[PDB]
């Protein structure tokens, strides 16, 4: 069932037709950017993970 | 990290000789210029104290 | 008087109770952030110490 299976897939991905898969081990993820901000009783802190 | 114009250590009325050849570059960000020209603008904002 | 010394500290620190001094010395301070934009005849430069 194609038109299932296609949905559980994120909406942003959308994938090529060809994959020359070449070995026993693969990982798939994202590369995300992070805006972290910090507040304590010390005082305030911000940041980002680019 | 400022500049005090008690650092002269002379009281009273004179006038300085400023060496514009001789600036190091001690800590410098993407900010820094070592050659002004004209009107000096320079407008700061401080945030997140801890 | 307790009241009147505890008002001088700034809003955002809030000390905790006990404190261990192992030395005859002592550095308080706090870590800022400035973002800096320069501005003369030559043109603009914006910068930012983290």
């Amino acid at each position: 069932m194609s038109s299932l299976l296609n949905s559980l897939l994120p909406e942003y991905f959308k994938p090529k037709t060809n994959l020359n898969i070449n070995s026993s081990r693969v990982q798939y993820g994202f590369n995300a950017r992070i805006d972290m901000q910090y507040e304590d009783d010390s005082g305030t802190r911000k940041g980002s993970r680019p | 990290g400022r500049f005090l114009y008690t650092d002269v250590k002379y009281e009273g009325q004179t006038a300085f000789l400023v060496d514009m050849d001789t600036v190091k570059a001690r800590d410098h960000c993407w900010v820094s210029i070592v050659d002004p020209n004209g009107t000096m603008n320079l407008s700061y904002k401080m945030t997140n104290f801890r």
